[PDB]
């Protein structure tokens, strides 16, 4: 611990996609809360949120 | 005017302090801090 910085993770575990519902939603570490909806706004192809 | 866009995030702890440059043994680059 406390040298070379974090490199060797777990695995991480997903679930089902919903949408239009209420639902609380994990993002790859963004925490919300909200109804969620496709969308026809473009990002770049680095960009995430 | 143009934006840089990144590539690479390697996650490796080395300390760099002096850099290098190769050569492919009309050359000619800039530095800027
Ligand atoms: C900087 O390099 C020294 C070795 O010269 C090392 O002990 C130190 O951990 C390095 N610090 C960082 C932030 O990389």
């Amino acid at each position: 611990l406390l040298h070379a910085p974090a490199t060797v993770c777990g695995p991480k575990k997903s679930t089902n996609l919903v949408k239009n519902k209420c639902v609380n939603f994990n993002f790859n570490g963004l925490t919300g809360t909200g109804v969620l909806t496709e969308s026809n706004k473009k990002f770049l192809p680095f960009q995430q949120f | 005017f143009s934006a840089l866009e990144p590539l690479v995030d390697l996650p490796i702890g080395i300390n760099i302090t002096r850099f290098q440059t190769l050569l492919a043994l009309a050359a000619a680059y800039y530095v800027g801090y």
